[PDB]
This record gives structure tokens, C-alpha cells and sequence, in this order.
């Protein structure tokens, strides 16, 4: 009778936490959070750790308005899991070539324009090594930044991890 | 890397081989496992479809890391350049029979061996890497090949999908039955003069979409040892894994349900449900086993810093990622 | 026995069942069952295929004698007259995390809710008596129904199969593929002059080689509390059994292979394969399944005696039947 | 390639007998033997029991030529598991009323003649109460009957199951 195929995807206006059940030991040892109850509880564009991994982290970007123009010597990337972003890109003439971490590039970067980015929800984009990038957002979203532990991340376990 | 294997069964027309001690023969139902303890010729039975689904994923990720159970029995566990085959080792009450059996072997000669066992047992009507809804049956007596399916191609990603002199995109791959829902809308990229083709970006649902293999995280994005290998689950994850390091999920859609027992006997230990947008960190001190009644979309976060293991055992890195 | 369903779901298109505390229900691959224990609600899925040749078995079998387990963690046990639905009490691991839970029903209500199940659950294209290879998939949304499968007739044997008042043969149904070499000859019958219809004879080969089921012991003569009960196997037996009193076993045709165990230890206590001619106890201390690659001729050997299960409980009756 | 349906049965001449492989226990505890094998090593109409289950036995007999008369006070039955077996029946005019077990009817049991049944592998027959019955078997074949344990019932465990 239904045939009906149904993709769940949550965003910020509607999600569901998943749960832990514990049969023995401890909920926080999972680290267990969700990106959607993250975003909906920070500042825009705080670089929140929700995945820590050797420092390595993936961090979850509540997009909002217009954020600080970010670099880093290394790739990163970024996937759009609710919202729609316009992500902007500068060809530093001076780019960091060491270090390690997404970095501010500076109120006034300098470098030639790139160009732009257009994503919608689902839609990975690459942030490239010695490139300047710019977040705009004209409605409320989450981005997924994959990347280095660095000066922009913040750790606040305690308040998003179930425990 | 030479097969002992023996000439196709009179009626059943399938070969059985040989690997070290290890006998393997498959008929019509099962997939049959012989080893030597205690004098005698220990036997096990697994029926052919969760047999040859196990076997596939081993084959596919090169043995990957910790312990690989096709089930309570049987397994894998690689030391990297060589790998253990065993038998009821981590089951405890044959390791305390004295009836388990395990032997190493150099990676290359077992590799050599399960695909093999894979292009011999599976037929042309089974593809071990799909859902069962999503293909014909396993049972039988032989009955021609699936090289198409056991054999898969893939250039490896060094960076992200769809750049140049990397790993494709699927636009020409059909969307999945279960993803038909899924917007195909790609992002608009619009590069400045002079810099055409020097941004890029894809619709990871779009290329999720279009997965026709099940359980198998392939890597989308690398940041230096971090990977990103999204995948695409549904029903039964095909092997029940023991952990070796942390391990990362972030449920992209739908849900997966992830049963948690101690590495060994299996005390329970949680029982996990990610929704979308759910983030979690498994142990390296547990096993575990997806259940995922959609095909839904999981993102599997894997580090690739080779001294991981060495880190593990000298307490550098505690089983848990994070106290808090 | 007012069974406790609800509206079938708008998706999924099957109905929930309450029962005591344990909710059943079930999508498209797996079968839900839901119980307390702990403090906390625990949850266990079952593949929906798994799940109803089991429950076929148990509802078919008047829930038969003892410990019937379809899986590792969910079984009843029959108190005649009463029935306990458990989840882990049997698996020893579950019990001793205090994970487990069990619920004791009068018997028709238990039965009324089983019978519903395997009603609203198994649909046109699936049989749950049969074998894999002859049917079709339990997978995917609700599909009409199945009742001339799961809702067969037998007449009680109340002697012998062929006689005036008792069950009937079988001459009106097809034989079975696998059974296709079996001789369809019938005995002769020479009742004496003025004695036409007093002696009775029949092909049991040809009965068998008919059965339409699988798995499924059948009265074939009776002897005060002595029964006969043959059945024709094929895969995988749908349970594991839990023996309350001793069960003899005699292969008539190819073979089968058991794995009996400790009744709550799981300890491989054995491994006994049985070919044809072969006779075997089956002590009321283990639990028994058995692997059939070939469909094959069973006879079990029962006795129906209304007191044995408490000689057992007692002690007053050793688990082996016999001392040499 | 290949649709050859063999289904196998054993005979006298040709059976493979099973095995019991042990993890913890004991072989003895499953009464474990084959009936071809207990047919080929006993006498002629021998009722060797194979099996027991509180009194009621499951018998096998060696077929060879002529047997002597067998009555009860129960019902009764037979299966052929290998050759052809000819049954004869006669009507006891005064049959046993008590006890059980299968009972000696004597060289000349006074009844009726009931006629006979020309059973082969894998046919079955009532032998009923109050009646008398004769086997006769041309080549030598398997006999398994149901019944409960007499004073004709031979018990060697000893040397048929398995230890
Ligand atoms: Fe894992």
C-alpha cells in the first residue's frame, strides 16, 4: 500500500537525539552528541569539537550571519548539513606553509579573489591549503569542518556529550 | 599466493581449498570449516550467505584492523603484512574445550585464497556486497560466476572525489531504490577568471545515493591521516567486529542500531541508537555490530597514523577517547 | 484471550502486539521484541525470516515440550496448561548481567497472541514451513497474507495414518523435488476371504516424500503413550531445542548434522552427525539443532507420558536414558 | 550442471555409519549405534533393542526366512527398512487380555487366518492386539518395530552404541 521512500535527515529545527543504553559501564565513554543539539546551543561560527582523534578534529559550525575569514597550511573541508552557505575564497600571496589547525587569516587578508562556493545541504566542499575562505549565511545552518585541533577549537565535552 | 584448491565436486560443482590446516568446502546450504585440535578434525557450518557477505568485507578492506568475525566461531586478525586465521579462539568456551585452532599466514598467500573461495562459491545469481532484498540467493549447486560484483575497480581517492587526477563521481551510476528521495542537486561553484576548476565541490548525498555496495566505508576526504569513508548501511552489518583503536561514526541519515559487548564472551555492554546527526566514538576494548533496517547513511572517521596500535598498548591512549 | 494489537503502521504497514510487557513488532527486515528488566526497557531484533519459521514452529507444535529458543535470547518454555515467554533467562551471559526477563501466560492467550503474529506478519510470498530455497522473501512492507500456509489442517492420527476413522495418506499431494528418486510403490494387501479391509499397510517413504513441511514431527503410529513422529528436514531447524525428557532420533535417509549443547552453558557438549540407519538419544540435560543440507527422513520417538517432566526435576530420573 | 536428485538409504550390505565427536561428556550418554550395523551382527528374528524409553522400546530384527508366531495384549509396528518382508496374520480366538511386551503365540496358535502383507523398504503395518503374526523373509533385510519391552526384548548396549 506504501511505497512511499522517506530519507530521514534531521536539521536544526527538528532533530532527534539517538540514546545510549547502558548495560554495564559508563554513557561517557561513547563521547555520544549530536551536531544538531551542538549548533543549536553555540555562537555563530564557534568551532565546536565533537570528534577528537589523535588531534585530529571534526568540528561543528553553527553558520549565521557572516563568519571571520579562516586559513590553515593544510586542506580541510567542510560538509553542509542543514542550511545553505556561500563559502568565498582568497589566493593568499603569503600563505602560512607550516603549522597545523584552522587559523584567522586576518581582517583584511590579501591575496587575488577566487571566487565562490554555493551549498546547499548534503554538499561537501574542499577548503585548500594557502587559501583564505569565508562563510555567509542568510538562514540558520550546521556545517561539519574536518581538520586539525587548533587556536579556533573548543572542547566543551561536559556540555554536549551525554554522561 | 598458490591456491591449493581441488577439482569442482561431482555434484555439487564447487571447489573446496585448502589453507594450511584449514580445510574449506562449501554444497548447496553451508560454507564448511575444518581444523585440526586435539587429535581429531574439528567441523563448523555457516550458512552460504552470511558466509560469502563475511568474507567479501575481509577481502574488500585487506583484512582492516582488530578482529574480523564471520561469526562466533570463525575470524581474522591482522598483523599487518601477515594475518591469523581462527577457529572458536575468542569463543570462550572452545578456547577452554581445547578445541580452538589458529595459524598465521603472509597476507598475499590467504588473500590469494578468499578471493578465490569468493569467484568459485559465489554464483551469478548472488551479490555479496548487496542487501539480501537487493539480490538473488546464495543456495544451490554452482551455477556460473559474479565477477562483476566480487571484483570492483576503484581509483583510490587522494584528496576528494571529482578533482582531476582523482576518484570519479557517480552521475553515471543509477540512484539507489532506497535513496530516491534524495535531492541529485549538485553545489554551484563559480570560480573567479583565471581560476576555473581551482574550487571544487560535490553533493556527498547525491554520491551516497548512487552507492551500490553495502557496508563499505569509501574515503571522501583526506586531511592529512584524516579520513573521511562515508558509506551506506542496510540490515546486517555482514561481521561482528573486535576493536583495536577508537573508532568515529556521525549518522548522516536515517538509523543504525549498534549492539556493544566486551571483546571476548560478549558481556553486554551498551546498546547504541544514532538518529540523524548523532556523533560516536566507539572503543578499542569492545566488539561490535550494526543493525540498519533503511539503507541510511553513516560517515566512518578513520585515522590513519600507523604507530596506532603502539600508542594502544602503551597506555598513551586509553581505550575511551575522552575524559571528561 | 483478547489479543492486544494496534492500528497497522502507516509505513511499515504491520501491527504491534502488547503481551504482559513484552511489545512485539516488526518493519522491514527484523522482528522487535521489547521487555524490561533493569530499570531500563531492552530491546533484541530478530530477522524477520528467522523470526516466523520459529514462531511457526512453536504455534504449530502446541508449544511443544520443554525449552523452545528461536534465537540466542528469546524462547518459551510450556508448563501445559501455562506458558513463559523469556528473553535471556536461558542465555547464561544475559542472565548473569541481570539483563533478562520472563513472563508467565495462560496458554491460550500466549497462542491467540501468536497466532495473530504469524497472521498480520508473514506475507503472500513467504512460508514459514518451508525451506529456503522453495519460497519466497519475509523482507519488505505488508503483503496481503498467507493462510493456506500457516493455517494448515492435520487430523489427529489416532492409531494409524490409512485408516477408516484416523488420518489421512497423502496421495493427493505432489512430491517433493528433493525426494523426486523416492519409489511410490505401495505395499500389497492380501486381506483374507471374509476379512477385506482389516489389515493396514502404507508406503512411510512415500508419505515423507510428500510432506509439504519441513521441520515438523507428525504422528505416524501410536502404542500407548509410544508415538511415532516422522518429518522431513531441510536447512536449518527453526529453533533450538531444550530438551525436558529424553528424545530418541533415528535418520532414515542422508544425513544431519547436531550441535547439542549444555541446556544453558552453550557448551559444545557435541557434534553428533547422523547417516542413515543411525540411532541416537538426546539427553534431557542439552539442547539440540540441527543442519540439513539435503532435504531427509527423520523419525523422532516420543513418549507421551503426562508425569516424565517432574522425574527429571526431581532428580528421581537420570538425564541419559540409558547405564553401560 | 547437474539436477541428479540421490536420495540415500542404507542397506545390509552398504551402510556408513554416523559419529559422535565429543567436546565435554561423554559418548555413552547417547545410546548411539546404527541398525544395519545391529542387523548384521544378531541371530535371525532377534529383537535387539535399540532403543528405550521408560518400557516402551524400539526393537530391531534381523529379516531371514521364518520367524515364529509374536502376539500381545497391545497394539504394535513394523517398518522394512531394507529387502521384503512377508507378513502373516491369524485371529486368536482367545488372545492375552494382560500384561505387555511382545509374547511366543507357540508352533500352532488356534485362529483364524487374517491373510498376509507384502511389505518392502520403506512400507509400514499395524500389527494389532489380540492377533498373532508371522514373518518371512526370501533375502536378508531390516526390521523396526515399535513396541513396549517383553521377555523376548535383548538388551546389549554394551556392544552396539558407541563409548
Ligand atoms: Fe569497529
Amino acid at each position: 500500500s506504501n511505497v512511499a521512500v522517506n530519507t530521514v535527515f534531521a536539521s536544526l529545527d527538528n532533530f532527534r537525539k539517538g540514546t545510549v543504553e547502558i548495560i554495564s559501564g559508563e554513557a561517557r565513554h561513547y563521547a555520544f552528541s549530536n551536531i544538531f543539539e551542538v549548533a543549536q546551543n553555540s555562537k555563530p561560527y564557534e568551532k565546536v569539537v565533537v570528534g577528537l582523534n589523535l588531534g585530529y578534529v571534526v568540528e561543528t559550525l553553527r553558520a549565521e550571519g557572516q563568519s571571520p575569514w579562516f586559513t590553515a597550511a593544510h586542506d580541510e573541508f567542510a560538509i553542509v548539513m542543514d542550511g545553505e552557505v556561500r563559502v568565498e575564497f582568497l589566493k593568499l600571496d603569503a600563505p602560512s606553509k607550516h603549522g597545523e589547525g584552522t587559523h584567522l587569516a586576518g581582517e583584511l587578508p590579501v591575496g587575488k579573489p577566487m571566487g565562490y562556493v554555493l551549498l546547499k545541504r548534503g554538499h561537501q566542499c574542499l577548503l585548500p591549503a594557502g587559501s583564505a575562505y569565508r562563510f555567509e549565511a542568510s538562514r540558520p545552518g550546521v556545517i561539519l569542518q574536518q581538520t586539525i585541533k587548533g587556536p579556533l577549537s573548543v572542547e566543551k565535552w561536559a556540555e554536549i556529550c551525554l554522561k | 599466493d598458490d591456491v591449493q584448491a581441488s577439482p569442482p565436486h561431482a555434484v555439487t560443482g564447487y571447489r573446496s581449498f585448502q589453507l594450511g590446516a584449514f580445510e574449506l568446502s562449501r554444497d548447496e546450504y553451508f560454507a564448511r570449516i575444518t581444523w585440526p585440535a586435539k587429535g581429531e578434525t574439528r567441523s563448523h557450518l555457516i550458512p552460504a550467505d552470511i558466509f560469502l557477505r563475511a568474507m567479501m568485507r575481509d577481502v574488500a578492506w585487506g583484512f582492516f584492523y582488530g578482529w574480523v568475525n564471520f561469526d562466533h566461531v570463525i575470524g581474522t586478525r591482522n598483523y599487518y603484512g601477515k594475518v591469523d586465521l581462527y577457529a572458536g579462539t575468542f569463543n570462550g568456551t572452545l578456547k577452554a574445550a581445547g578445541v580452538n585452532y589458529t595459524e598465521n599466514f603472509e597476507t598475499p598467500l590467504i588473500m590469494a585464497t578468499f578471493k578465490a573461495i569468493l569467484r568459485d562459491w559465489t554464483n551469478a545469481t548472488f551479490d555479496p556486497f548487496a542487501a539480501p532484498e537487493e539480490t538473488g540467493s546464495a543456495f544451490g549447486r554452482k551455477n556460473g560466476e559474479n565477477l562483476e560484483c566480487i571484483e570492483r575497480f576503484r581509483i583510490a581517492t587522494k584528496r576528494m572525489p571529482g578533482l582531476q587526477d582523482d576518484s570519479p563521481l557517480r552521475n553515471d551510476l543509477p540512484v539507489n531504490r532506497q535513496f530516491a528521495d534524495v535531492s541529485q542537486d549538485e553545489p554551484e561553484v563559480h570560480a573567479a577568471e583565471g581560476f576555473e576548476g581551482e574550487l571544487h565541490a560535490f553533493s556527498l548525498f547525491k554520491y551516497l545515493s548512487r552507492s551500490d555496495v553495502t557496508w563499505n566505508p569509501s574515503v571522501t576526504s583526506v586531511c592529512k591521516a584524516s579520513l573521511f569513508c562515508p558509506t551506506t548501511e542496510e540490515f546486517i552489518l555482514p561481521v561482528f567486529h573486535g576493536n583495536d583503536r577508537v573508532e568515529w561514526f556521525i549518522q548522516m541519515s536515517d538509523e543504525i542500531v549498534w549492539d556493544v559487548g566486551d571483546k571476548d564472551d560478549g558481556n553486554p555492554r551498551a546498546r547504541i541508537t544514532m538518529r540523524a546527526g548523532d556523533v560516536c566514538a566507539m572503543p578499542a576494548d569492545i566488539r561490535h555490530q550494526g543493525y540498519s533496517t533503511k539503507r541510511s547513511m553513516l560517515m566512518v572517521w578513520e585515522n590513519a597514523t600507523p604507530n596506532l596500535p603502539h600508542l594502544y598498548e602503551s597506555g598513551e591512549l586509553k581505550p575511551y577517547p575522552i575524559e571528561f
